[PDB]
């Protein structure tokens, strides 16, 4: 190798720093879209309700029912 | 009889002896304590945010159960 094996231990040696501000930060952007992890925290984020949920009037609907505990819409309960 | 100052050396007090050695760290090994540190700080971290998650929608579905407020 003419760039990846010569410019690694000269890196390591001059300015020795500079390696964790390019690994890192770069593993930063890389991590975040390959590892099969993050579509479970998007799902949570937009379960947790803000402000109070709005009642529809039911007029030939499927999966809504009363407010206790039944059977309807989704209803998180992903990992316990 | 003639008493002046005696002459002694005994051990010589060692005429130059390094003291300054490699102690404790060793260098590889540092980064596994040092990074495995680190994974182990996210994982223990990570799993009190879930469990705060149970308390997050529970605490929101108080306003939610509250109508006459």
């Amino acid at each position: 190798a003419e760039r990846v094996a010569a410019f690694l231990k000269n890196v390591w040696a001059k300015e020795p720093v500079l390696v964790a501000s390019f690994a890192i930060a770069g593993l930063a952007v890389i991590l975040p879209t390959l590892s099969p992890y993050t579509k479970y925290s998007l799902m949570i984020n937009x379960x947790x309700x803000x402000x109070x949920x709005x009642x529809x009037x039911x007029x030939x609907x499927x999966x809504x029912x009363x407010x206790x505990x039944x059977x309807x819409x989704x209803x998180x309960x992903x990992x316990x | 009889x003639x008493x002046x100052x005696x002459x002694x050396x005994x051990x010589x007090x060692x005429x130059x002896x390094x003291x300054x050695x490699x102690x404790x760290x060793x260098g590889y090994s540092m980064f596994a304590v040092g990074i495995g540190a680190l994974l182990f700080g996210y994982w223990s971290m990570m799993k009190w945010n879930r469990e705060r998650r149970r308390l997050q929608i529970e605490d929101f579905e108080a306003r939610i159960a509250l109508m006459p407020l």
